[PDB]
């Protein structure tokens, strides 16, 4: 089909309007004063919204160029979202107040990669600042304090937390679902967690989170490679009695059963869902294995004589409940007894004294945790189902920040912590004279969200911000009661994970988007 | 069950326990006539010390008796688990 091209600056403004419109819509519901949002659907009234990620996931404009500049920045930009948990407006204010100051450079006549070097020198320099203002967080009390402050001042979510976190440990998982009614409780059973996604979508059957979850399902283990659905339908149609749920775990389903798969679960008849194994090598094996002695199912392996017409209803694999994320994946309360599980600890255990190598020796050291560790489960219950639910949302945010916030501390958040950061740098220096021009660019970018979020309070932005340089440490400015103080008391703090996260992604789009030269697409 | 043969078998393993290809002619033996408890964990227990027994003969052995028993046979289904176990 016909094409058409556009070369140089022609290219760069179409761009750039289209980075424009994405920008305006998302910025205003930064901050505590944020204003509404009003998305349209087809059936009955509209919905008026308040968060970033859901009028995000909505623009797509009407000319061509314009529309796959928008795409690009919103594509780079929600992977600090999927990453650390927070951020995604953050970064798009801060993609946009760069690659306005670039393109308006550019066009003045300096040479594109020198902008480019500058950039990448400054962010290096102020993520070695950001490094070194943090404070720690690691104590039990702590814990308890940031989950508080992250759930909007209940003392319940925290210390329920805190003790939970005690009970597992710090690496362990922790994972929550309904309880019974107005009590809270938590227990520890058998359990497993690894890092395979889910292979293809229109699996989901809970669209709020993009994750499928099966009660009591059946299992089934594969050490093949399977393509052809044909020798599949003796332990479906098993399963297709009991009315039982299905997860195949292999090392890869590809073309006529996938289809033939989807399409089945995607009509209701039969509920399946299908997965690679862990890692690759010996240690695949090795780890199915693994998963087969923890559930009490059958390998299937072609090598010692095994095929798919083999099985019976006996040999699949059964539990208490499974979750599939987007890239992560869950088992919870098999049926396995303790002895073979201590002789599989026992085994392994000897065979890491066996070592002759410390990668192996440390390989094995991570199996035997992983194994002979544990999963922790919370219930809670409210008494009238409608705060049931509110609180179930509102611990599962709490969780997910503290376990950022345990791994690498906090810092002085409401964005005062990035104008800190700037304002300790103004010597840096570089080659020549464009060099300069772009630490210059990156370091007057760094100031874009407090003066958002000071602007949405109807005041005057450039007196705030001034005056915020003009002390030290981490004195800072207060929106909900326009006050001056240090942040840290007044309980408004981040985890320093997604600031970092931001601004390393930003950056890395604004300077792909500076030096492009082309760009080729449809025709109307 | 308790033929000659096999008796005259059993004296030589007990004379020469560290024999594997003994015990493998043994186990054959004792798999012909339905002692398959006996013969697998005869197998299992070389197979256990030294998974190349018998210059790979009792290995061998032990899976052709697996398969001559059947998927069906609970007995075989056991020791086919922990054959892999052992195995890989």
């Amino acid at each position: 089909a016909a094409k058409d091209v556009k070369f140089g600056n022609d290219a760069r403004v179409k761009m750039l309007r289209g980075v424009n419109v994405l920008a305006d819509a998302v910025k205003v519901t930064l901050g505590p004063k944020g204003r509404n949002v009003v998305l349209d659907k087809s059936f009955g009234a509209p919905t008026i919204t308040k968060d970033g990620v859901s009028v995000a996931r909505e623009i797509e404009l009407e000319d061509k160029f314009e529309n796959m500049g928008a795409q690009m920045v919103k594509e780079v930009a929600s992977k600090a979202n999927d990453a650390a948990g927070d951020g995604t407006t953050t970064a798009t204010v801060l993609a946009q107040a760069i690659i306005t100051e670039g393109l308006k450079a550019v066009a003045a006549g300096m040479n594109p990669m020198d902008l480019k070097r500058g950039i990448d020198k400054a962010v290096t320099a102020a993520v070695e600042e950001l490094k070194a203002l943090s404070v720690p967080c690691s104590d039990s009390k702590a814990i308890a304090q940031v989950g508080t402050i992250s759930a909007n001042s209940d003392e319940t979510v925290g210390k329920l937390i805190a003790e939970a976190m005690d009970k597992v440990g710090k690496e362990g998982v922790i994972t929550v679902e309904d309880g019974t009614g107005l009590q809270d409780e938590l227990d520890v059973v058998e359990g497993m967690q690894f890092d395979r996604g889910y292979l293809s979508p229109y699996f989901i059957n809970k669209p709020e989170t993009g994750a499928v979850e099966l009660e009591s399902p059946f299992i089934l283990l594969a050490d093949k490679k399977i393509s052809n659905i044909r020798e599949m339908l003796p332990v479906l149609e098993a399963v297709a009695k009991a009315g039982k749920p299905l997860l195949i775990i292999a090392e890869d389903v590809e073309g006529e059963a996938l289809a033939t798969l989807v399409v089945n679960t995607m009509r209701g008849i039969v509920k399946v869902a299908a997965v690679k194994a862990p890692g690759f090598g010996d240690r695949r094996k090795a780890m199915l294995q693994d998963i087969a002695t923890l559930t009490g199912g059958t390998v299937i392996s072609e090598e010692i004589g095994m095929e798919l017409e083999k099985a019976t209803l006996e040999d699949l694999g059964q539990a208490k409940r499974v979750v599939i994320n987007k890239d992560t994946t869950t088992i919870i309360d098999g049926v396995g007894e303790e002895a073979a599980i201590q002789g599989r600890v026992a085994q392994i255990r000897q065979q890491i004294e066996e070592a002759t190598s410390d990668y192996d020796r440390e390989k094995l050291q991570e199996r035997v945790a992983k194994l002979a560790g544990g999963v922790a489960v919370i219930k809670v219950g409210a008494a009238t189902e409608v705060e049931m639910k509110e609180k179930k949302a509102r611990v599962e945010d709490a969780l997910h920040a503290t376990r950022a916030a345990v791994e690498e501390g906090v810092v002085a958040g409401g964005g005062v912590a990035l104008i800190r950061v700037a304002s300790k740098l103004a010597d840096l220096r570089g080659q020549n004279e464009d060099q300069n021009v772009g630490i210059k660019v990156a370091l007057r970018a760094m100031e874009a969200p407090l003066r958002q979020i000071v602007l949405n309070c109807g005041e005057e932005p450039s007196v705030v911000a001034n005056t915020v340089k003009g002390g030290d440490g981490n004195y800072g400015y207060n929106a909900a009661t326009e006050e001056y103080g240090n942040m840290i008391d007044m309980g408004i703090l981040d985890p320093t994970k997604v600031t970092r996260s931001a601004l390393q992604y930003a950056a890395s789009v604004a300077g792909l988007m500076i030096t492009t030269e082309c760009m080729v697409t449809d025709l109307p | 069950a308790d033929t000659p043969e096999i008796q005259q078998l059993q004296q030589q393993v007990a004379e020469n326990p560290e024999d594997a290809a003994l015990a493998t002619q043994l186990a054959l033996q004792l798999h012909q006539v339905g002692r398959n408890e006996e013969a697998l964990e005869l197998l299992f227990g070389h197979l256990r010390k030294d998974l190349t027994a018998a210059d790979g003969q009792t290995r061998k052995t032990f899976q052709e008796i697996l398969a001559a028993l059947g998927t069906g046979d609970a007995l075989a289904s056991k020791y086919r688990r922990q054959l892999y176990a052992l195995l890989y």
